């Protein structure tokens, strides 16, 4: 999302322009983002359990 | 501000197309006196006082003629440099109207300063030089005594008599020869003095004009030797350097204080 | 182009401008929160008077002090918003002149040089030492340099326009040393003004009212038994503040540092005490030559002061004249963009080709 190139630039083209900036982007850190990335966290880390739990009945037949 | 840029532009040998030239040389001369550096100490042997004075002895008599063929080539850069400056001007040589004739007594006024400015530089490096030196020296000296790549930098012996214990050279024998090797390494930076007491001067700075004398401020102004005096540091790093040679033969005392106790047992066999 | 590192109040200006185009707070900002707290945060960025404006969300420095380039990427980023905004330019297209300090160690002059010509496009550079090109203004080739309210204090004895090294010393007081100071004695008065709003507030009550005692004991009896000397301000709240012993008390710790608790001579005797390091042929130079530098010399009778105080520590046979000029703020400033203008130092400069072999040793031997 980041890498949008800032619009003055391109736009306007009659003078020099420098020191142009990206758009703006959501960052990585808005709270809303975070917390999906918490909410994700949570259901990889834990529907991996239950994969160590059929291991572990595996575990004597090994 | 356009009345101080006419008095700049007056003043600025710096900028003129010709004290600029003869400044540039004489200033990269000054670089290579920086890199050239001074003193020498070898990483992987063990001096005796002997043999360090023998060699740093030595080393100053090597810098001794780099630095006098260094300030004679000088000598003939700023001369020769100070003539173009002249027959460029419409001024004659010395060796070679009125108040034109006083312009070139201002001209030559202004070339015994840039003159004297340029030994203010060179005496600079000298002193950076030798105090930059003295503090590697110190260096050396205080990171092979933390071992009290790493050998030790002096050797020394210990003799038993009947009597008593000491070591050759003793504390008294490194603190004389050395502060002999210190004084010497001052005295040999101090020896070649400015160059503006040179006789090329003297005869350009009281250039014979419209033949009649002039005159010109001298060598006794450029004064290195007195801040010299001043680096109240480079004083404090040879006394601290003194104070690693003392902490040195304390720990060597400490040792005879040990083959006292053996000395003992050979007092009593010698008196047996 | 011209670039200055002023360290109570940064400038900006092409070369052989009036006035520096731009002038700008010693400071860059750092968000304050770790994260893009909302879309300003385009940058992490905020150098000078953003930080002014937005100190609340930001991360406040003064990124040098005394001697030396401190935190080089902060620096960068500083010179970066210079020419990018402040000059408003790509600068490459035109020589630019940089200050620093004096006796700033070669480690970090070469670094300077190095970072100016890899992260800048560039003709050719030079960074200029600020004592020396002070008394350009002054119009001397040869005089000591006083500065103080940009900067520590230095002192610097210059000959032929070139300083002796030898004789380089700070005073390790610099502007906020005097707001320090004055913020001290308005709490002992009782204002206790001390609030970043009020530290600003005193700043420019310090920058505008003070004034330097002629014969302080003098002026500060005269004072204290006479409250007509003691004169009235205007509070932005609409309070009316009385200054009267302070406005000179202030300036006295430049005269005696103790009164901010320092124990050092004075300006006048460290200044008397770099003369007589020097040759005492430059000495008398010095004696008909001082130049006096930076925002706490602008005040009145700071020069009327010290040029009495000089006379007492100095032999009866020199001649004293403090040079005080009316910009002296700025001394450093409009020496560097006047010999900037001229053609014939295009020569002095260096630049791509000659900067690759000879240019870090180049470089290095003309900064001196």
């Amino acid at each position: 999302t980041h890498a949008v190139p800032q619009l003055e630039k391109l736009v306007m083209e009659d003078i020099f322009i420098s020191g142009d900036p990206l758009l703006e982007s959501v960052g990585l850190h808005e709270p809303l983002v975070e917390e999906l990335r918490a909410n994700i966290t949570n259901a990889m880390h834990k529907a991996m359990m239950p994969l160590q739990a059929y291991a572990k009945e595996y575990r004597k037949y090994l | 501000i356009t009345g101080c840029r006419k008095a700049l532009r007056k003043n600025l040998f710096i900028v003129n197309p010709y004290l600029r030239p003869a400044l540039l040389k004489i200033n990269e001369m000054c670089y290579l006196l920086s890199f050239m550096g001074l003193c020498y100490i070898e990483k992987f042997h063990t001096y005796t006082l002997q043999e360090f004075k023998a060699a740093q002895i030595v080393r100053l008599q090597e810098v001794t003629e780099r630095l006098e063929v260094f300030r004679c080539a000088a000598k003939d850069v700023v001369r020769k440099s100070c003539r173009f400056a002249l027959r460029a001007a419409g001024f004659i040589p010395d060796d070679c109207t009125y108040t034109e004739q006083a312009s070139k007594r201002h001209h030559c006024m202004r070339l015994t300063c840039f003159i004297r400015l340029n030994d203010y530089l060179i005496q600079n490096t000298l002193h950076v030089l030798t105090v930059n030196t003295a503090s590697s020296l110190l260096n050396f000296f205080s990171d092979k005594l933390k071992r009290t790549s790493l050998v030790p930098m002096f050797l020394t012996e210990l003799i038993l008599t009947v009597q008593s214990l000491l070591f050759e050279p003793s504390l008294e024998d490194f603190l004389d020869g050395i502060s002999g090797a210190i004084n010497h390494f001052e005295n040999t930076v101090l020896s070649v003095p400015n160059l503006v007491p040179d006789s090329y001067f003297d005869a350009f700075t009281s250039p014979f004009i419209n033949k009649k004398v002039e005159e010109k401020t001298c060598g006794p102004g450029p004064n290195l030797s007195a801040v010299f005096e001043d680096d109240r540091n480079f004083l404090t790093i040879i006394m601290q350097i003194k104070e690693t040679i003392h902490a040195a033969f304390d720990s060597a005392r400490l040792y005879a204080a040990t083959f006292e106790k053996f000395q003992l047992f050979f007092k009593e066999n010698e008196s047996l | 182009l011209v670039c200055d590192n002023g360290s109570g109040l940064c400038k900006a200006g092409f070369a052989g401008d009036d006035a520096p185009r731009a002038v700008f707070p010693s400071i860059v900002g750092r968000p304050r929160h770790q994260g893009v707290m909302v879309g300003m945060g385009q940058k992490d960025s905020y150098v000078g008077d953003e930080a002014q404006s937005k100190r609340g969300i930001l991360t406040l420095k003064y990124p040098i002090e005394h001697g030396i380039i401190t935190n080089w990427d902060d620096m960068e980023k500083i010179w970066h918003h210079s020419f990018y905004n402040e000059l408003r330019v790509a600068p490459e297209e035109h020589p630019t002149l940089l200050t620093e300090a004096p006796l700033n160690p070669k480690a970090n002059r070469e670094k300077m040089t190095q970072i100016m010509f890899e992260t800048f496009n560039v003709p050719a550079m030079y960074v200029a030492i600020q004592a020396v090109l002070s008394l350009y203004a002054s119009g001397r080739t040869t005089g000591i340099v006083l500065d103080s309210g940009d900067g520590v204090t230095h002192n610097v004895p210059i000959y032929e326009g070139y300083a002796l090294p030898h004789a380089i010393m700070r005073l390790d007081l610099a502007g906020r040393d005097l707001t320090d100071y004055l913020m001290k004695i308005l709490t002992e008065r009782g204002y206790s003004f001390v609030t970043t709003a009020e530290r600003e507030i005193v700043r420019d009550i310090k920058e505008k009212l003070c004034y330097v005692a002629l014969d302080f004991e003098n002026e500060m009896a005269t004072a204290a038994s006479s409250s007509s000397l003691e004169k009235s301000y205007e509070l932005p709240d609409g309070q009316v503040i009385t200054i009267g012993n302070e406005r000179f008390r202030c300036p006295e710790t430049l005269f005696q540092p103790s009164f901010i608790g320092m124990e050092s001579a004075g300006i006048h005797e460290t200044t008397y005490n770099s003369i007589m390091k020097c040759d005492i042929d430059i000495r008398k130079d010095l004696y008909a030559n001082n130049v006096l530098s930076g925002g706490t010399t602008m005040y009145p009778g700071i020069a009327d002061r010290m040029q009495k105080e000089i006379t007492a520590l100095a032999p009866s046979t020199m001649k004293i004249k403090i040079i005080a000029p009316p910009e002296r703020k700025y001394s450093v400033w409009i020496g560097g963009s006047i010999l900037a203008s001229l053609s014939t130092f295009q020569q002095m400069w260096i630049s791509k080709q000659e900067y690759d072999e000879a240019g870090p040793s180049i470089v290095h031997r003309k900064c001196f």
